């Protein structure tokens, strides 16, 4: 009934960082899975990041050792750390939380503003 | 769902395998139907998926 | 294939277990016992070729 996710965003930094953190509503959350999902007009399909309920989380073999993702329950807030920003990253990331595996309920938001271009 | 490659004469009564015996297996007594398809057109990537 | 050796296996027990250590193990079809209920039955005497 309410998402209260994807709430962030930045500027053209390169060779930055972002600190894109999509926070979630105070609701009966147990086995989610959080991941990121670019939506650059053209390649819709993308995987970055996992929230395994059990604390471990896999990255992509593409951007291995690239990108670190810490969990946090302080103020209910998942936050994700990359580095190495390319030029190419220009899209629309999401916090999707019915990710592959369902789509039955599924759920988007509206997109965080991230752009980078040199 | 989707195991993997062209497995998916896996699934089938009597038939073992590594993702046909550990992701998803399926009984001997199964009374049903299977249907599958490639995905090379919708669900492909310039890099790999 | 022609000069396949065989290696008589006895007075030892066989634990099933060290087998199922590589990745691509597939073919395992046992024929006149099941894979598993291996662990009880006592044998007479186990041979192995290549």
């Amino acid at each position: 009934e309410v998402q209260l996710v994807e709430s962030g965003g930045g500027l053209v930094q390169p060779g930055g960082s972002l600190r894109l953190s999509c926070a979630a509503s105070d609701s009966s959350f147990y086995d989610y899975e959080m991941s990121w999902v670019r939506q650059v007009p053209g390649k819709t399909p993308e995987w970055i990041g996992s929230m395994y309920p059990s604390g471990r989380t896999y990255i992509n073999p593409s951007l291995k050792s690239l990108v670190t993702i810490s969990r946090d329950n302080s103020e209910n807030m998942l936050y994700l750390q990359m580095n190495s920003l390319r030029a190419e990253d220009t899209a629309m990331y999401y916090c999707v939380s019915n990710w592959a595996s369902g789509s039955t309920g599924d759920y988007w938001g509206q997109g965080t503003l991230v752009t980078v271009s040199s | 769902f989707v195991i993997r490659g062209d497995e998916v004469r896996q699934i089938a009564p009597g038939q073992t395998g590594n993702i046909a015996d550990y992701n998803y297996k399926l009984p001997d007594d199964f009374t049903g139907c299977v249907i599958a398809w490639n995905s090379n057109k919708l669900d492909s990537k310039v890099s790999g998926n | 294939v022609y000069a396949w050796n065989r290696k008589r296996i006895s007075n030892c027990v066989a634990d099933y277990s060290v087998l199922y250590n590589l990745a691509p193990f597939f073919t395992f079809k046992c024929y006149g016992v099941s894979p598993t209920k291996l662990n009880d039955l006592c044998f007479t005497n186990v041979y192995a070729d290549s």
